[PDB]
């Protein structure tokens, strides 16, 4: 159930990609993602394997600078 | 010629909202409810009340005269029938069905107000014994409205007098002093 | 344009082109909100499962497999049945569900990219008997949908009749039946108040 | 002259300028031999409210005209009922207490009067003007001449004021004496 | 605007100069800009008028659906349904006797 | 608006604001409604419109009097001149002793030198 919730949510976020959609929920798409999240185990393993789950750490902010530039 | 005066109250001008609607021959609205609320909503509510009250009046008359459906749970008087059937379980199911029908009525009202459909206030599409000519349709709508209004008043009187005198529907053999 | 089924409501515009929509009936706009392809696939699935379910519900009360302890109240047949065989039924259902849709099982995956050209309810099962003429094909599709809808309603009625009677389906009124008044007994707000 | 309410309502509402006449030229300020403009406290100086004042005056006069006759008649005759008999209620002044409350006899009168007033409030407020103050269209027997209409309005106002004072006198005398008509 | 169609709406400069009656036979109404977003314009009557002035608000099903689509209503409804489901499960199967 | 109340309102309002008073003032309401109603203009008003106009226009007793305005002006003038109409706090308030003291000391900008009977 928890993986279902997480998958649904991540899928809505990926599909929307907009603060406006985050604020005013696109209820049709949200319900669609909630329903679709039932195959989350297979879908998540497939994305992990194929590289669509995690992005390289060089594509995201690492944190504060610890040295001189 | 000045304003157009209400035939019902000759010393008041007819509300412009209730012109061209069935029942404008009387033009009765001294308190000016049509000047404050949409006439479409007002007429929808009036027709709903009239129909419900006609059914309620006929049902109260029938139960008071007798004619109870077969079964032990229904051997109660009309006044206590509400509570008896609420306990029995008939009334909750009836209310579920009312909620279904009223969901559809609410959709009809919303669509009418938004203009999606050219639906008249109380029209649901039923055409039975409906005259073809426009004058006949107007007369039939007026007949519906007047019978419904009479039924509203009649049900109010019936329920109140029944609760007061504890008599049957005619109330003719009742004592008042 | 008023809907045929509900002449006091606007006609739904997104459900056109599907068999069984003669009386265009979508008062709540579900076809507008969601994809009619998915909705029709789900409707077909419910119809088929429910008509098979009604037939099985009737049959189980009388006839059972050798062994397979019976349960006159077919609602209890799930508990009374061999758990391994019930799990086998679930396994076969899952295999069919996965294979028919290739893995695009979800509301988003199915009818997306490849597989969108597939008809809503078509699983390419028993299509050899589909009449060639489009008139007869559409008539058969409408017959399937009507039988499926009637089966859905009939299965709901069967289950709830079993619940109210607390007994087998076939005797509609058990001996000494007096009414369903006492079945819904758990305390409610208004019931407790009055 | 008096025009139909439909035409008269064309120019209706709270006027802001003032016809320079006593009480805007309304009828009812006329002595027996000359002109009697009675307004010691200068209430009529509120010309915008003058129509409201005349409407209220006529309402009070009509109501008190009914009330005085309703205090006189009951002692001579009563409704053919057991609860209206002289034994149940000796004098009219007792009627209020006798019929108040759960009996509903006076509650019905109050209810119907309230309904009538709710229906007439629209004229009282919106369609009130110098010419339609107290005019509900019940103009049967109204003379078809300017002088006749003015005299009839004056007679109504004078009788209404006389009954307005006479009802107070009669009710007070009846409460003080507990006696039949003559002292009321 | 359909509500005021057929009404003679005179600007404050024309007050008293225009005396033509309305379609409903009412006198002309003075229109003023208030510079208020909630009530941009206000109308005064030149005399007694017999006109429709709706006090009910104008609510659209699209507006209601947008308001419910607001994340707050969506998630509050979701949480209320979830809490009701858990409560009803506790009612129907108390004490977890099956476990 | 009555003549006396109009005179009182004009007296209360600053003179410079008569030309074009601010939006939220009785004088502004009077200007807006007198430009639309009166002689040579709309001589009638709906009962409700007139009722609202009388509700939102000021009555005579709402505005300050000549003596009250004089007292307030004297108070403000004293405080700005650096003199304090002496008062002592009492129970949930303060009494006026009827005395005018020199609040500011020899050094006007020095907060150490403000005069008080206790120290000065
Ligand atoms: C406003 C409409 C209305 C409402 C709210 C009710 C409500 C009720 N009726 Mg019904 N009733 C109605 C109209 C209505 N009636 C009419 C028009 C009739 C005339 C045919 C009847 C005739 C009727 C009978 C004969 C009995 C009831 C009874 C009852 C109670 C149980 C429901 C039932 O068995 O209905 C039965 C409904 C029908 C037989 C036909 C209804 C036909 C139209 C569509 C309504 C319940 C208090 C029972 C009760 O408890 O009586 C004390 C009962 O014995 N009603
Ligand atoms: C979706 C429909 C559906 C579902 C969910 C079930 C479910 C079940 N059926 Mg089946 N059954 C179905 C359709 C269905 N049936 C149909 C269409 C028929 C008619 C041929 C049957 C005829 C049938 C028989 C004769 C028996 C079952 C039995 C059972 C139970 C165990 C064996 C099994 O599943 O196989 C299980 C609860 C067995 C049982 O009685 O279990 C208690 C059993 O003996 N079913
Ligand atoms: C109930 C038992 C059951 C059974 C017998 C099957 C059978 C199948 N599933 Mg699975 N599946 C199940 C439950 C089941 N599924 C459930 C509960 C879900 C939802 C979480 C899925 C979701 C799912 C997906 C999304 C896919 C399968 C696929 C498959 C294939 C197995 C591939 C495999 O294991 O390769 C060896 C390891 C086969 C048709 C795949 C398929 O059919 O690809 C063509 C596929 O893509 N299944
Ligand atoms: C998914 C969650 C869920 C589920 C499965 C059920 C299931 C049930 N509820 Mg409900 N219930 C829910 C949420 C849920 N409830 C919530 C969130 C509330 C708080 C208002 C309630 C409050 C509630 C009460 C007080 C009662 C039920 C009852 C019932 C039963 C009949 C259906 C009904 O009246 O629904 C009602 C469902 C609602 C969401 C209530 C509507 C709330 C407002 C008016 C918005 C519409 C059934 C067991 C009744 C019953 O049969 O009792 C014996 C009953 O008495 N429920
Ligand atoms: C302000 C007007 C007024 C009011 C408030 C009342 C009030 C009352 N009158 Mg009435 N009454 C009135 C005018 C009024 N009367 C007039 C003008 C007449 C002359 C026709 C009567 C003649 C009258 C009689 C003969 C009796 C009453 C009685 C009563 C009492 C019972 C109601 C009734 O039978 O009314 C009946 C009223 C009428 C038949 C005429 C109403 C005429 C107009 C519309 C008023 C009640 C206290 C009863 C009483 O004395 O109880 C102790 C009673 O027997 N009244
Ligand atoms: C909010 C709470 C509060 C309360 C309950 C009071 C209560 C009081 N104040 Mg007020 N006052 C308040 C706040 C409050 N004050 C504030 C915040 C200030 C500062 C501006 C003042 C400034 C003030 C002054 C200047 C005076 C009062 C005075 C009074 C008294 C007036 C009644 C009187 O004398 O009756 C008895 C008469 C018969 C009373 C004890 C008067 C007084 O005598 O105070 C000692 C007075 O002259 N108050
Ligand atoms: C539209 C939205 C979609 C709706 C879909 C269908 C909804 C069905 C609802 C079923 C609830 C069923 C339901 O609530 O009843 C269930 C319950 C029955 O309790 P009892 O006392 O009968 O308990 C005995 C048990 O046997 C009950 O199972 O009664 C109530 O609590 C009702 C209280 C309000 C009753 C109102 C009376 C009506 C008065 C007339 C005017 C009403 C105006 C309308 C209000 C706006
Ligand atoms: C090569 C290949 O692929 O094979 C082919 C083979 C073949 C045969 C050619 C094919 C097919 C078609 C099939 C198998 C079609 C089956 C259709 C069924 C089983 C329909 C059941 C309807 C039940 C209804 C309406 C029940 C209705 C029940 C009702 C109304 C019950 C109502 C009551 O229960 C209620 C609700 C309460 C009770 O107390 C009272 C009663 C009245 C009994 C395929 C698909 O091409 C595949
Ligand atoms: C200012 C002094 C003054 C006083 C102190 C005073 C006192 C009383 C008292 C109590 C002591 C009574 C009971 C009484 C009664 C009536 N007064 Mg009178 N009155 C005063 C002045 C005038 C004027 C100027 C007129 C007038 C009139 C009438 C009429 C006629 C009504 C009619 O039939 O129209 C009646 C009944 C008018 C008229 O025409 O009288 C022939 C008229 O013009 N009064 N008046
Ligand atoms: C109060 C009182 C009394 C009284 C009274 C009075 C005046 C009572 C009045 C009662 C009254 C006036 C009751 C009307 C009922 C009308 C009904 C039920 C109409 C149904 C109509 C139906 C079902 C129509 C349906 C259809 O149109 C539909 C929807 C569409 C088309 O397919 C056509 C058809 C036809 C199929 C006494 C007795 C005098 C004294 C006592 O002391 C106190
Ligand atoms: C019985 C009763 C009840 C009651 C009651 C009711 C309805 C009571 C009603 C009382 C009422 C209606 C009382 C009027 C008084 C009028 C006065 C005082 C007029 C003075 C007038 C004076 C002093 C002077 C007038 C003039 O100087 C003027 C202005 C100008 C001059 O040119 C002419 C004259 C000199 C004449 C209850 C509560 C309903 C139930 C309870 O159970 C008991």
């Amino acid at each position: 159930t928890a993986g279902w919730i997480g998958w649904a949510g991540r899928s809505y976020l990926i599909r929307t990609n907009d603060e406006t959609k985050e604020l005013n929920i696109d209820v049709p798409l949200a319900l669609t993602c909630m329903a679709s999240g039932f195959s989350w185990p297979v879908a998540a393993w497939q994305e992990i394997v194929n590289g669509e789950m995690a992005v390289p750490s060089s594509q995201i902010h690492p944190g504060g600078p610890y040295t001189q530039s | 010629g000045g304003y157009k005066m209400s035939p019902a109250v000759p010393f008041l001008p007819m509300s412009p909202a209730l012109e061209g609607i069935p029942g404008e021959e009387e033009g009765f609205d001294p308190m000016g409810f049509s000047l404050a609320i949409d006439i479409r909503w007002l007429r929808e509510a009036e027709l709903k009340h009239g129909r419900v009250a006609m059914l309620a009046t006929v049902g109260w008359i029938a139960t008071d005269l007798g004619l109870r459906v077969p079964g032990e749970p229904f051997q109660v008087s009309t006044v206590e029938a509400h509570d008896a059937m609420v306990k029995f379980g008939s009334m909750p199911q009836m209310l579920v069905w009312m909620g279904y029908a009223e969901l559809f009525g609410f959709l009809a009202i919303v669509n009418m107000f938004e203009g999606k459909t050219d639906r008249k206030p109380g029209d649901f599409g039923l055409r039975g014994f409906y005259p073809q000519d426009a004058k006949g349709q107007y007369d039939m709508q007026v007949k519906e409205l007047r019978n419904g209004r009479l039924a509203m008043l009649a049900y109010g009187g019936i329920v109140t007098t029944a609760v007061l005198t504890q008599e049957k529907w005619p109330f003719f053999d009742a004592v008042v002093n | 344009s008023s809907s045929k089924s509900l002449p006091f409501l606007p006609k739904p515009q997104n459900l056109g082109g599907l068999a069984g929509g003669d009386a265009e009936f979508d008062p709540l706009g579900f076809s507008d909100t969601f994809d009619v392809k998915w909705l029709r696939e789900s409707e077909l699935k419910h119809g088929r499962v429910c008509m098979l379910a009604t037939v099985g519900f009737v049959a189980e009360q009388y006839i059972q497999f050798p062994g397979f302890t019976p349960a006159e109240d077919a609602l209890q047949a799930i508990y009374t049945a061999p758990p391994n065989i019930t799990a086998l039924l679930l396994f076969a259902c899952g295999y069919i569900e996965s294979s028919a849709y290739d893995g695009k099982l979800t509301m988003l995956d199915m009818f997306d990219g490849e597989g969108a050209k597939r008809a809503p309810g078509d699983l390419n099962f028993g299509k050899r008997f589909l009449p060639g003429d489009k008139a007869a094909a559409d008539d058969l599709a409408t017959k399937e949908l009507s039988n499926g809808r009637l089966a859905m309603l009939a299965f709901a009625g069967m289950v709830h009749h079993n619940l109210v009677v607390k007994g087998p389906l076939f005797p509609l009124f058990p001996e000494g039946w007096a009414g369903p008044q006492g079945s819904w007994d758990l305390d409610s707000t208004a019931g407790a108040l009055n | 002259l008096r025009r139909e309410l439909a035409i008269a309502y064309e120019d209706s509402g709270i006027d802001l300028l003032d016809n320079g006449k006593f009480c805007q030229g309304l009828a009812g300020a006329d002595g027996a031999w000359g002109r009697y403009e009675f307004d010691p406290l200068g209430f009529s100086k509120k010309t915008e409210l003058v129509p409201y004042f005349r409407e209220a005056e006529l309402k009070h006069g009509r109501l008190a005209m009914l009330a005085w006759v309703g205090m006189v008649v009951p002692d001579f005759v009563r409704i053919p009922g057991e609860k209206f008999s002289f034994e149940a209620v000796p004098l009219p002044i007792d009627g209020h207490d006798a019929f108040s409350g759960a009996t509903g006899v006076n509650a019905q009168i109050l209810f119907w009067v309230g309904i009538l007033e709710f229906c007439c409030a629209k004229k009282v407020f919106e369609w009130n003007s110098l010419e339609v103050a107290g005019d509900y269209g019940l103009t049967k027997f109204f003379p078809s001449d300017e002088e006749g209409q003015k005299k009839m309005r004056t007679a109504e106002l004078k009788n209404g004021r006389l009954a307005m004072l006479a009802f107070g006198g009669a009710i007070t005398q009846a409460v003080i004496t507990r006696h039949p008509f003559p002292w009321l | 605007d359909e509500r005021d169609e057929g009404l003679v709406l005179i600007t404050p400069e024309e007050s008293g100069k225009v005396v033509k009656r309305d379609v409903n036979n009412n006198p002309p109404r003075i229109v003023m800009k208030t510079n208020d977003w909630d009530q941009p314009e206000i109308q005064l009557s030149t005399g007694a008028s017999n006109q429709i002035n709706y006090i009910t608000p104008v609510v659209a099903s699209d507006d209601i659906k947008a308001w419910l689509s607001l994340n707050v209503n969506f998630f509050s409804i979701l949480a209320l349904l979830t809490v009701g489901g858990i409560i009803e499960i506790q009612r129907f199967f108390p004490d977890t006797l099956y476990w | 608006l009555e003549a006396d109340v109009l005179e009182k309102l004009l007296m209360n309002t600053p003179r410079d604001q008569w030309e074009d008073p601010p939006e939220d003032t009785y004088l502004y309401t009077l200007k807006t409604f007198a430009e639309v109603y009166g002689p040579g203009k709309a001589t009638k008003m709906g009962w409700w419109d007139y009722f609202r106009l009388k509700l939102d226009l000021p009555p005579g007793f709402e505005l300050l009097d000549e003596d009250e305005m004089k007292v307030a002006a004297d108070y403000d003038k004293l405080m700005m001149e650096g003199k304090i109409p002496f008062a002592v706090p009492g129970p949930a308030g303060f009494w006026y002793t009827g005395a005018v003291i020199q609040w500011k000391g020899k050094e006007q900008f020095a907060g150490d030198q403000v005069q008080t009977l206790t120290e000065n």
